[PDB]
């Protein structure tokens, strides 16, 4: 809990490493058809200013 | 529509992503990591204690 | 302008065109160009406002003409392939 590295959380029953800042995580989401809107269909902008 | 995404293994930290499918409107997704467990499987050789 | 395109057997292609009408009638709407098909044969117009069309392509980079009425709109889409590579449906 103390002593390892990438700031791992040490936890107990069932033990446990928590929190490991250690390299990437690839997560894929299937988002629904339902979801999306069409661009035709989607408020258009211009004039934009910043 | 299936996206993937590759985010770094950070607790805390919000990372937003833009999902773009062709012919329909631009979304943004919000995601943040709560909690990272890594639980090794344990067998038990034996106990320890005051004799 | 093309928010979402989909190049399949189907009509995996939705497109919005902006317009100015002189009057409230139909308008007939036919594509132009022989590698994209319209789903909608005629609508509603009346004068400054938009309209949603669904379209069928088999092309990734596809740029056609479509006639509203009796005036022509190019259409601008970058279309992207399928799940499936077999369909059970003809086009």
């Amino acid at each position: 809990q103390h002593t390892a590295p990438f700031g791992c959380q040490i936890a107990t029953n069932p033990v446990r490493a928590v929190n490991c800042a250690v390299g990437n995580m690839p997560i894929s989401i299937d988002i629904p058809e339902a979801a999306f809107t069409r661009v035709v269909d989607a408020p258009s902008l211009t004039d934009m200013s910043c | 529509y299936e996206h993937v995404t590759v985010i770094p293994n950070t607790v805390g930290v919000p990372y937003k992503t833009l999902v773009n499918r062709p012919g329909y409107s631009p979304m943004v997704l919000e995601m943040e990591l709560l909690s990272v467990t890594l639980e090794p499987t344990l067998s038990l050789d034996y106990i320890t204690c005051e004799y | 302008e093309v928010p979402a395109c989909t190049h399949s057997s189907d009509f995996g292609g939705v497109a919005i065109i902006k317009y100015a009408a002189s009057k409230k009638g139909k308008c007939a709407v036919h594509s132009m160009t022989n590698a994209v098909t319209i789903r909608e044969a005629e609508i509603e117009v009346e004068g400054n406002s938009q309209l949603q069309i669904s379209f069928s392509t088999a092309l990734a980079s596809a740029e056609f003409r479509v006639q509203v009425c009796s005036t022509q709109v190019h259409c601008a889409a970058e279309c992207h392939p399928p799940k499936d590579h077999i369909v059970n449906y003809p086009a």
